[PDB]
């Protein structure tokens, strides 16, 4: 039960949820749907946002569980085409391709939290995966194309070269927090602003 | 069970059935077969009757490695299908007892292998199966008296041979008629 | 998150 | 059947839920819904609350059977994130991973009712399991990484060396909600106030 | 189906539902909903009662097929902990757990209609029973750990010895709506208030 | 797809559906829906007509495949709980545990539709049905209480010697809408008010 | 997708659905909901019509393939009970039960479509089938109960004796708007008004 | 069953087949097989026919260590793959005794164990495979006469031999040819 | 069946193989045949081979009272896993004939019992266990000749020993070599 | 079936075993073991072999009457667990035939029947139980020489006796030991 | 099988176990045990044993008839259950020849048949039910040696007989004790 | 249904 | 349907 | 149900 | 709850 | 998208 409130101003009372309030402050969180299906609402949140306002940077959270490669493809380039700065937030975890959406980010605004734990894996075998003929033949070639796609757009924000992403990607490596923005994908780690 | 009962009265005549799939488990029951039967007596041929689609390319070789080990005359005989590894182990009989019936009709073609595994795993076996093709064919080549070209231009195609073409081509010394 | 996200 | 109810003032009359209500006196009440999804959810609850009024406590009423690591840890970072002390209630079980929330909230503020039930337990392996290539040797190794940060993570909220949190951790160990003040996870078991 | 119905006054027109206007009337109505999901929702019900008025009494109507242990203590502590006396009437049944939250009313304010039954079972082995390492070490000493509290709470609230509660516990003893009276449960058996 | 319909007057237009409708007459519905769930809907429906006009009779509707034991026992006595007179109509049937509802309404107030079917059947066993430890023992003894239970509650509304009942409920008997009211159930059957 | 559509005059504005529509002139329509569920709803619907003008004719479109025996005949009663005619028209088909329902209107005013189908079959053994002890004695005689009302029920509606009725239910017999007529379910067929 | 039949067959002509998964199942399976053989008659060798892509880490071992107690020799063949376990119950042949068919592929790999039970068991899996794992390596070294450093390089990749390459590296003495 | 008829005739060279689970069922199984073997000829050793995570403890302890009514020596070998009572029944054996094969293990542990029924079953259940596994201690005191505490500090954590510490410990008197 | 296989070999030497459930397809099992045994050599004993937690208290009776019927002595033995009925057939062997093994438990106690059927049937299954439970409890008193009473106060509860305890009561007339 | 050895072992002597159901499968299966136990020696008598809840009333009457078919006397024994077509055939065995074990219960009582089909096919089974019934009771009367009405009046009703009434009542001519 | 319910 | 239904 | 609850 | 939360 | 898609 995600709770509403009540917010209100000399103009009127407001009832709303937590995540439509994100989304007016220009937050976009990326959670647990990571289907293809998903993919296309974060790219019409993002259009969305460049449409209301085209200078003011976006924000994505991130928390998930990768997703599949082609459509979260699909966000990475709706990130790169809009005008605004999108930083990205690590909360959790940005395992396999979302790990690629937090690196993503405009450099200098790829943040994580201190626990948060990234997770760099090859794209799976999924998607429009319903019979090639010579699977073995085309969708091995298909897989080869999507890994280099993988490791030459992290390389491109991580500042490592495609063949140093292959042998860490094809190792599953888990980075922490800490070791993420040494790695190139986080700028910085949250510290943790509490007032006492 | 009379389906079993009937092969082993057969496999005592040495007459041993590649009925379908082609997989792991039929190779292992076929090249125990064939090992059994060799064991046996081995100055005597066997007789191999082929009625499959084909299957993994490995099981196919394995099944063939064992033909050739087993010292002693294997005759093979399209008595239906001889697709993709049924046609392999048909060409790989001995030459002179390789066999198709009027109707049974042949594919010179290639498994397509099939794709598991994450893509570290995917990309191996992908050049695996590069490897055993590459050695199907050159088989095949050896087999049919063709150009090794000209395998590869049938065998990447889905181009059926009918029992009369077949043998033109090389893949069957006799046609069975009676 | 902010500073700096908002 | 969750009833409404209706509030009025001069203002005009509201009908509201039980929970609402409840996050308008900034109550996060945090249930059986322990799922990576719900993690989100509570998140999203500790940023509303937090925007609406930096200077004033939230509280957090936790009655759950654990959940995933990966996503509680990602609800503690928001906890210790924000600005506002946050105070936690045992109410029912703290079982687990939520054991580690109730300890995360300001010293002198952990609280639980009297028959509360308190469980330390190891994180589970559970989220991204997808298919590690070595999975006996990376989440082998991973599972390592989460029962040290609920060790340390314990440790640094009950002042019980992360070693005496193992040897406790490790055989599933069950508190009452006395002995969880002894222990160090709650500042006060909470008397019954009835009027007769 | 269940109905709507319309109430007016000078002020306007309401739409309301039964349970909502037993909710209005301080009536809290626990039916088959015998989860840890719903014993939330009795929690918030309570709670929001002694918000809008903390000196007037809650009625709680009880019919329900007993329930998980851990979460009817969360509701007990609940109620023992709200200022209000809260008066019980049971309904239909008060099985197992719901016998415990039907005694634990203000004492002299149990009910009971006249062919309620009242059923006293032991504590059962669920919620979490995830998988504890010794589990016939652990969750057999957790199930005496529940006996107990059954034990000690009947004992509270019918006055009868821990250990008699325990032999009657044992062996399913069920209580008929005069039964119960005698035996502690129930102060009263309610009249049936016909006109004719 | 039932269908709404629109009812306006010099104070404005309001939409309805049937059942909202029968309930604004003071009709209450008891259909398919037999279930312990429905049996609480049913109570909060007699207590809702009591509170809005304690003097006028509530008419209840009775069509239905019977249901469980304990929970129509719980409509039972709110039925005879309740000041206002009950009357009740059997359309359709009153299977089991109905049939003994049909014949707890007000004495010369029992109706039924010359087609129906009133259906005298031993209470089942069901509900709270857990695993009473000596099931054979225990739910035999709670099954003989159930048995002389719907004997005695039609023996008070019937006139017939509840070892007549006995004979007859063990047998199945079913009575058509006139054997019904010669065996004590219904007072009347409806005569067909056609203006043609 | 049923659409939506809007009505208008100088009072307001209404958005209807069709259905909504078609009971605002006064016609129920009885489709694939064949179950007891089902025939509440018509029950209710025939009380409505009657409630809000008692004079004007209700007109049921009937296009269903039968139903449950024993509810239908909970309708048959609703229809023979009102004071107001009911008209029948046979859309697509009438099976089995439902060709009762549509012999049952008042004579003079049974309809049909031309390419409807009127299929008249026994009595199903359904609903209240729990269990009867002996169910070859008693099951066997329900049946000859249920088939003697439907035969007995036709005869009344058809002008055939119930012998013939039950020689052509017996074989599942199936008869054609035009033979519908002649057998005495259809007073008429229906021309097609077209303008051109 | 004729699968059955055959391999009951061959057994008596002290061949043995481990065609699939060598899983603690399989383990049970050849060691009493092996058992069998050695106690019927210890003075004559035991073939062990491979075509398997290998389990768990400790059901390879019981087998081999089966194969060692076992007072006769024990040839074997990489009759189709030989990979991880099945690898090694290749290369753990008597010297001189161990054979490829010319199309047989070989991977020396690690099984990767498998991940099962709460944290503390896990904790423990991990632990008792890289004691039996680091065993592996041990032993493939004497099989095959590499340095230690060259088996772990080889074996935590995917990295497969030709047989021709399997006997040059060591893992088998001869390839079968006719 | 092989797998059936590969166990029957090892059983008639006496020997018995504990593969899996130590459950009911396989308790029954090994009582009915450790009481056969005996019946056909006490003068004859019988030889309990054992590969098994462990299971139930009165199952085991079945087993036990069998091999102990048996008039005949038992020896135990430990070709794989000896896990709780899998390592009781190896211990178990007759002294001066309990073997472990190099790489078999041996964890030394209790058995968790399992939790099933009402709260008044559970907690009968629980003593029931208490009272066994106090026995099951006792019993592995005298079979390794090690102090009761010894064994209940090893016994309650999970302790692997390898093959060679397990003869160090006591629970195996040889270790088999080749 | 290895496991059909050694209870026919055990059935030859006059061995059967109760090792499960105690329900009517048991006890049909067992009462025609028993009868063929008898007929085909009545001068020599039986021996009962129990491993049961019980089962429907008609279907122990079958099983009891048909040992009583047997003009043969049946020995029976707790080699495990003996609850309920399967304590019942314990206690039921011939005087001076009845055993334990020492870890053997015992569990006089009745079956709780089960409830099936309409509340008619209930109520007569509840009576019936009643009257065979009684008879149960008669049996017992003769079988272990107790007073009824104490057989009820005990066979109420679920009081476990140890082997050696069951020997005190009189259910067991011999602990086995070696 | 076991079960299914252990039955034709019996049949060999003559003896054959309704020990369920009472279906049509099972009536054929004992129709076809009669005839084969007739057909192979008519002068020697059959032992009929039941332990059945019953079943359709027309498989016990194909029973039945087979029974008094076979030229040969069946003797009957009830040793355990004898409820509905189970009594019948219990007290349709050869009079002088009906036993009953001492815990043994007998049901007098009817099959319901069962419900199935269109109203037009209920119809019938009802019908035929209840002539089939008549019969039923009929020989009963016949049977037992009592009044039509009595019969029909405890068959129509839940009454057991305990094996000592079952006697007075005339279903058994003795009961057989040790 | 009236008269007379209602 | 009209005439006549309605 | 009053009274006395309410 | 309060005191003292709220 | 825009320019040109918007």
């Amino acid at each position: 039960i995600l709770p509403s409130f009540i917010e209100h101003s000399s103009f009127g009372v407001k009832e709303s949820n937590p995540y439509n309030k994100l989304f007016e402050e220009r937050i976009i969180f990326l959670g647990v749907q990571v289907d293809d299906a998903s993919a296309n609402d974060i790219m019409a949140q993002l259009l969305v946002l460049e449409s209301l306002d085209p200078d003011r940077d976006i924000t994505m959270y991130i928390n998930s569980p990768g997703g599949g490669f082609t459509s979260l493809m699909a966000i990475y380039d709706t990130m790169q085409y809009v005008r605004a700065d999108i930083q990205t937030v690590c909360l959790g975890q940005a395992a396999s391709a979302a790990a690629v959406l937090l690196a993503a980010g405009t450099p200098g605004k790829r943040m994580a939290l201190p626990n948060a734990r990234v997770l760099i894996h090859q794209p799976s075998l999924s998607g429009v995966i319903q019979g090639q003929f010579s699977d073995l033949e085309i969708q091995a070639a298909e897989i080869e194309r999507m890994r280099t796609l993988m490791e030459t757009t992290l390389a491109r924000h991580t500042g490592k070269d495609a063949g140093v992403i292959r042998k860490d990607t094809d190792r599953d490596k888990i980075l922490t927090a800490e070791e993420a923005k040494d790695y190139g994908i986080i700028d910085t780690v949250l510290e943790y602003r509490k007032l006492s | 069970s009379l389906t079993d009962s009937v092969y082993e009265r057969l496999l005592s005549e040495r007459i041993i059935f590649l009925g379908s799939e082609v997989n792991d488990e039929i190779a292992n029951r076929l090249c125990a077969q064939i090992l059994l039967l060799a064991a046996e007596d081995a100055s005597k041929d066997i007789s191999l009757y082929i009625n499959s689609p084909g299957g993994s390319i490995s099981a196919g070789m394995a099944i063939y490695d064992t033909m050739v080990l087993a010292p002693c005359d294997i005759a093979t005989y399209a008595m239906g299908m001889a697709a993709s590894m049924g046609e392999f182990l048909l060409a790989a009989g001995t030459k002179g007892k390789r066999y198709a019936l009027p109707h049974a009709r042949i594919l010179m073609h290639q498994p397509l292998g099939g794709v598991t595994g994450s893509a570290a795993d995917i990309a191996i076996q992908a050049e695996q199966f590069a490897v055993i093709k590459k050695e199907m064919f050159r088989l095949n080549a050896e087999f049919t008296g063709q150009p090794i070209e000209r395998i590869e231009a049938d065998s990447d195609r889905d181009r059926w041979f009918t029992a009369a073409e077949a043998l033109e081509y090389g893949f069957v010394d006799h046609i069975i008629t009676r | 998150f902010t500073p700096x996200a908002p």
